[PDB]
């Protein structure tokens, strides 16, 4: 009969806002924020709704991307630059106790570098990996990126090990979440609840393989924006993890070289012992068993009667065609061809590279100083990314590369809305 | 029970209001974050926006003469051009989301009417005080 | 529409208060600073009304009389044949004292509220 | 009669002047400092923090039903555990500073009682 | 027997100064700057019976526009390539091939020893320069700014077309505007309105002749802070537009020189075809009449029968003796002396091209303009003049340099005030 | 069943608590352009009648605020100035041997070098004079600058002075600055003469070691304070009630030359001294000093007993910046030998001074600032207002004890100036028992 004003209503709308960084309290992600996580996060069972979710339109992924770059840049921004090293090099091969399989990969290069005085030079030499060095025109060599970009040095005093970070909503906002186990990614799930804090996500940078993420609870889950369109990728979340053991082959040292008035360079030094090839070991059975589960989950979308093949990847950039892996700041480039060579119905050699670009922002290069000695890198395979390459056969190959896919994959079940507590309805009161 | 609502009946919205309206102002090592001028400014402006939203509601309820109320009555009639539902289902059996949904298209005009109702009431109060 | 009654009499403007009442890179920091200021200005006016017992009112009647020294005028001189812009300038001399008087009138009533309920 | 120069008065006497203190929280070249992209932000943060605190307190008074007044009354009885003194003992022969520290651990509990009492009062009125 | 009532929302205001928001129509420097769209149909409210005093000479938003335009320009250049390594001794010659006679010596073909991407390698390059930017030492030349300050390169993707920008008030503030015709710059105007924002103003920077601005509507209007004094400039709006056609006809190319580890210098390339001088065409058929109109208005201030002469500029640097014009990113310095020759009682202006350019005559930062390939033709409107100044005769000459006046000439009709909603008034009510 | 006391609540309660916040500065040079806010032209002070409050200068955050701001200004003002990186070259140095007083022999070195010009392909051979304290020996005419193996050095901008112009700190709304008006304040404890202010008075940001210059003078007697007086490892801050005048000079008539080292980058090189070469020095009245100290011992005896003999001793250890009196006037940096100032015990003094141009601020290792030369000669007169001393005791000897000059931690200078101040925040809400029941 009459207009009455109401407040405290269960109403919300989609929104884009800034989320808080929370942690457990000397790292990229250790000294980057101060908000503590909620020691006992609560969940509001916002049930009796069928909330529409998406993931291909998720505002949270975009801010994660933006902010991780920013954080990365803040870490490197104040660190010493390596411009003085962009000189012609005099190089030869390192053949000392060399495994033939690693032959040609390690180079011995000398150069004329300035000293602390503007009028003096020093003869300095260091070791390099083949992937960072280009021949001029057999003695003259250049650093690979002198014709493209400035190169800075990552500071050796900064650790780069990922930490799970929880995102938290500002007052007036909430994060809606699915408690579902078989959620499509774009469906109107029935298991709806809401939180102020997300599950922490450890940022992981890798290609062609999702490491240290979450597992599916009921089955292997296949997701894409549009399965029909080959332009979209395929992401798979496994319900069981696969162990992978990657190690350094060589007990290397490093040299602290004075390059200027308060500036130092950290060179790759010589190797203690014989030279060996870097590699990773994965159980052969586990890999075969895992693939079997994945294929059975593809057939339900591609047809029980088609032939499914996995194959070696397309050509392209190193960060596209191989498995790029960050271990303490050192980068492994593993040959995954042996993982995708089968049709139906394990040691991976790895290359080492020090001049590296993150998130494909061509222009800003960074040098990764060496870690002393041999280290072991052990991780959990939780998923991977594939592309779609008649009806007789369907072939899949390694994809991803674009980091938004790693973040999106982890942020599988979250949505952000704003709270709208005011409203108006008819009643009997004057 | 921060948002222990969802919707069932509107009677349930009364008991949740104190919390919903309180959650807005929830009320250490942040020294190293001052230098992060981009990261930090985003977090700061977000706080400012939260403040604005709070005040926007308080000011609107104030101008309507609803300050301090949970439920606010006024002499503004309901229109058939807005809705045609009985007064039974829409509380007792209907949740709130549908109420947010259909009524979403037209609202401003209501707010203007609510303001006018108060405008007239206060002038009348001043005359009542001046007279008997 | 915004200041539609700016050139009008007090009488004419009496029903328009709601019209005005509701209108509230590193480079961008300047705009943020402006937003913060607007909030601060808003709040100080609201506090003043609250401490005068005028919270929630656009036209708040108190227990403080007018002095002939503040305004040596009657109804046809103050409301009619007058406008707010000019009039406010005319009495700017007494803004501060009136505010102090308003505070006292409120203080004197509040003490009588906690007691007199008892 | 001064600003905090009521602190030494008995609480009763001190309470006669509240508006002076009440308004203190809400007040307040000049271009050179705009280049200080770190320092200037700190200053901005400081004023923003002051605003939040002001509003926080006002919201609490709202919740407790004491908004719009400097002085309010409620339906919550005193608990002798918080303090055990007579009325004269408190309003006279007492500074607010002393009073505040004597009951500094019985604050948030009262606030909880005030909130629920007001919630019940609304429930009773509806 | 009247009592106090406190009124909130009273429609009154006072003079104020604050920060304004910029807005646009939605890689131009101002396109990336304003991320706020304007009202698609801006509001304006007529204020009946409101008289308001405006003063264009004390208009504080002018200072704001000037400060901010500088801040933005400078910010635009901050992340771009520095040209420090190119401040070297030059070996130059007289390339006078295929040129007209007045171009004999305008260009210098210079070569030098410079860096490459490697610290231990060097290269020899050559390029063409205008003599305005190259100074002879005692064959041996130096760039003109090597003995002053740093030279940096503008980023080649960034354009500077003067897209109009609207300025909007923050809450609690209002912009007042004079719609009062023949507004005199100062004093009370009696036809006003309140607006959300100013109209869009194009950030055009020039000296002597004001281009692409507002027109005077009814007649030529002459405004100054003090008419009697000669220490003040005179800003004149025209009601009619005067069309001017400017060109740099030579077909130029560009070359990109690798200069270091990750970057490039954009050098003047070669020239295709004959070399002719840059120039601007003003029709005499409009200009004659235009000055006659200006004089008719001058007769309202100086006797009514005096003889008024127009003349060349006083001595000063290039920035003020010639007309300063930018189009396409290139900077033209046009000789206007023949534009101001007559005494009251087609016109071709030759133009010089400068490449290394101080901006707003604030000394310290030299910017290098990359060359524009091809040829250029620009057409623009002269909308106003900057002029400066015996019982029978007076002379006027072109002025400029202080850019605050350009801003002032568009903003002369606007004022900013703050709203003060609390008022107190008597009533027949006590409580 | 009850006496029926009812909780009440109200706003506007005069109660405060200790709080750490940021205070703002109020007042061409570094301090003036960064303290644009004017002071209140008519400052207020409100005595808190019948209020006692506890102050503690040793735990004071206002001192930390000074430290941070003083560092911030130094960095902000040097950040945009000419870098002197290109001057780190091999130098060819000889002795200046012309009208040199014997004491100055070896102090000035005439060094030539091959320097960068405004053009990349041009070099210039130049020379200037240096103080030996700024240059080191390689392997005997070959030298380099002391900072070449450590850090970059920046030339201070010639137009930015660091005159210790007094500045005031002032509270933001919601905060108050409290001060002791009381006497003989220990630096700690419940002083009773307390009042608050909007803003503090101005404090001159004077930087020095050993002798505290141009501070407040004590009202009537020497006041001796320490975080722990009986801890021989702690600094003792002594405020005098009578000032001692000191007259300092740098007698050599200097000039400057300005050399382009880039496109708009001017290097200010030491110009030759014209005239004879003399030592910088300070003159202290011998009697005033051997008067003023009597009361220092008399007051030390308040803590140590007056059956002990106290000696003032010299040759306190540490680096140049520690062992000499660190003095900065006219922008010139002096290292004054005070050993003869502390060589006495009981029941016009000339102190030579050295000059150094390559300087570091507040012991921030790995970054330096070049002090440009100054034209002419200087003369400075200043007030000694207090001392930083440490005990040389801890030995099993109560009969005699020795004290030595201390300091170097600039926070103690500010601590003395901020001795009387504290900051709190206001909490206007409170609860108390009331007869009324809603
Ligand atoms: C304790 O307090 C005393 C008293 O304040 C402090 O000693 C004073 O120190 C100042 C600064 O060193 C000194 O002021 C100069 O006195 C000279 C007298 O001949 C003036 O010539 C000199 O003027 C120049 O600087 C002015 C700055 O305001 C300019 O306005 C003026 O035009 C001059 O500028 C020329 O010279 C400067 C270089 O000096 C150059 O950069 C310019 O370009 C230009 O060429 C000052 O007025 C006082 O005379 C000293 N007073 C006494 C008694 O000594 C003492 O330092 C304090 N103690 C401590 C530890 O801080
Ligand atoms: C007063 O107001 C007038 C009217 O706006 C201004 O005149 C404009 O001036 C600008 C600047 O020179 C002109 O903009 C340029 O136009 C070129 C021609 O475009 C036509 O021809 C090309 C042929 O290839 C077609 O592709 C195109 O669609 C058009 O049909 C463009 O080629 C220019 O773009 C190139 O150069 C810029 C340099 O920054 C690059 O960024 C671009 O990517 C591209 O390489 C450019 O757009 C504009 O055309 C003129 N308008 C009119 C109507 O003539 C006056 O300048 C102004 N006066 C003052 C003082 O400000
Ligand atoms: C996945 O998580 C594991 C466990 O945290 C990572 O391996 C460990 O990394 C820490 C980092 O400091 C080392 O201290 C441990 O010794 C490692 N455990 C090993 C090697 O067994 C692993 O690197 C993570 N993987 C990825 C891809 O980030
Ligand atoms: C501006 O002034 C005019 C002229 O006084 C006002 O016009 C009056 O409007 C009322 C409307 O109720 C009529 O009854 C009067 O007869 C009109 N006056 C005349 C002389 O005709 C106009 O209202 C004023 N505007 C404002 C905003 O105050
Ligand atoms: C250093 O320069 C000299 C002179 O050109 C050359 O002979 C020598 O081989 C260079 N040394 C290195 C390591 O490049
Ligand atoms: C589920 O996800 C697939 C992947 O692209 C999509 O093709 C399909 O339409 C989705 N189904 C729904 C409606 O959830
Ligand atoms: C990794 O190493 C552990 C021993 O630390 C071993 O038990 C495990 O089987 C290895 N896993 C793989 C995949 O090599
Ligand atoms: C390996 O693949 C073959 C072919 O599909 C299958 O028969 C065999 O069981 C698989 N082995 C394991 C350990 O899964
Ligand atoms: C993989 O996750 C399990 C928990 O499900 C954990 O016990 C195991 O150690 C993890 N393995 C690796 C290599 O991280
Ligand atoms: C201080 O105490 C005396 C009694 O000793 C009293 O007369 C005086 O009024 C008090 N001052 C204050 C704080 O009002
Ligand atoms: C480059 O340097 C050499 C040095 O011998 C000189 O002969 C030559 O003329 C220089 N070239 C240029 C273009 O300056
Ligand atoms: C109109 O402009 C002239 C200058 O041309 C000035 O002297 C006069 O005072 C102005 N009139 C008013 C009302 O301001
Ligand atoms: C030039 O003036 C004409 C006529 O007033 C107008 O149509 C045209 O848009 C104007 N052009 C510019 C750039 O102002
Ligand atoms: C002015 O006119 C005279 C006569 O035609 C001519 O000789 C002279 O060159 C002209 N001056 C200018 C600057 O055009
Ligand atoms: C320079 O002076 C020092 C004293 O400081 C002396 O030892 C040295 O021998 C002198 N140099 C020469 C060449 O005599
Ligand atoms: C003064 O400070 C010293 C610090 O050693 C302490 O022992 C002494 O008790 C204090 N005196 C007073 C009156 O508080
Ligand atoms: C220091 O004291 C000694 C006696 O131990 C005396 O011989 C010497 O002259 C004194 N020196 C000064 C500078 O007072």
């Amino acid at each position: 009969l009459w207009v009455t004003v109401y407040y405290g209503v269960p109403v919300w709308k989609d929104a884009e806002t800034t989320l808080f960084c929370a942690s457990d309290a000397h790292n990229v992600w250790a000294t980057h924020c101060c908000v503590p996580t909620d020691p006992n996060p609560q969940e509001i069972h916002l049930e009796n709704v069928t909330e529409e979710f998406n993931m291909w339109k998720n505002n949270m992924v975009e801010q994660m991307h933006t902010d991780i770059i920013s954080l990365w840049d803040q870490s490197l921004k104040p660190c010493v630059k390596l411009t003085p090293l962009c000189v012609t090099l005099q190089c030869t091969n390192v053949t000392n106790n060399i495994t033939d399989d690693m032959r040609g990969e390690l180079k011995n290069c000398s150069f004329n570098m300035t000293t602390e005085l503007r009028d003096k030079k020093q003869k300095v030499y260091s070791l390099f990996y083949r992937l960072d060095v280009v021949q001029i025109n057999n003695k003259e060599y250049r650093l690979i990126n002198c014709n493209t970009s400035a190169i800075t040095q990552a500071c050796p005093k900064v650790s780069f090990e990922p930490i799970p970070i929880h995102y938290c909503a500002p007052a007036g906002f909430a994060i809606l979440k699915c408690k579902d186990k078989k959620f499509n990614g774009t469906g109107p799930c029935t298991n709806v609840s809401t939180v102020q804090c997300t599950h922490g996500i450890k940022p992981v940078v890798s290609t062609q393989l999702l490491l240290n993420g979450s597992l599916a609870e009921e089955e292997v889950i296949i997701r894409s924006e549009n399965i029909t369109n080959n332009a979209k990728n395929i992401l798979v979340q496994l319900n069981e993890s696969v162990q992978i053991n990657c190690t350094r082959p060589n007990n290397n040292t490093r040299k602290s070289i004075r390059i200027g008035p308060g500036q130092w360079f950290y060179a790759t030094g010589d190797i203690i012992g014989d030279i060996r090839q870097a590699h990773c070991n994965v159980s052969k059975a586990t890999w075969n068993e895992t693939l079997g589960k994945v294929v059975k989950q593809l057939r339900k979308h591609f047809g029980n009667n088609t032939i499914i093949r996995f194959a070696n990847s397309s050509g392209g950039d190193l960060e596209v065609t191989t498995h790029s892996f960050n271990c303490g700041g050192e980068f492994f480039y593993c040959n995954t061809s042996g993982l995708f060579n089968s049709t139906w119905i394990i040691t991976l050699p790895c290359r080492i590279k020090q001049i590296i670009n993150m998130w494909q922002r061509i222009g800003q290069a960074m040098y990764a100083p060496p870690i002393q000695g041999v280290i072991r890198c052990v991780s959990n395979i939780t998923g991977l990314i594939l592309t779609r390459d008649n009806s007789t056969t369907e072939t899949f190959r390694p994809g991803g590369g674009d980091m938004r896919d790693n973040w999106r994959s982890e942020l599988y079940k979250y949505k952000v809305v704003k709270i709208e507590p005011l409203g108006v309805a008819p009643t009997r009161c004057k | 029970g921060f948002l222990g609502a969802a919707g069932s009946t509107m009677g349930a919205a009364s008991m949740t209001l104190t919390v919903q309206a309180r959650n807005l102002l929830s009320g250490e090592c942040q020294q190293h974050l001052l230098k992060l001028t981009v990261w930090g400014i985003k977090q700061l402006q977000a706080r400012v926006l939260a403040v604005e939203r709070y005040l926007r509601d308080q000011q609107l309820l104030g101008i309507w003469g609803c300050s301090g109320k949970l439920i606010c009555c006024t002499n503004v009639p309901w229109n058939s051009t807005w809705s045609n539902r009985n007064l039974s289902e829409i509380w007792d059996n209907m949740t709130w989301l549908q109420w947010d949904k259909e009524i979403s298209n037209y609202t401003q005009i209501i707010y203007g009417l609510l303001e006018e109702s108060q405008n007239q009431q206060e002038k009348n109060e001043q005359d009542l005080l001046a007279l008997d």
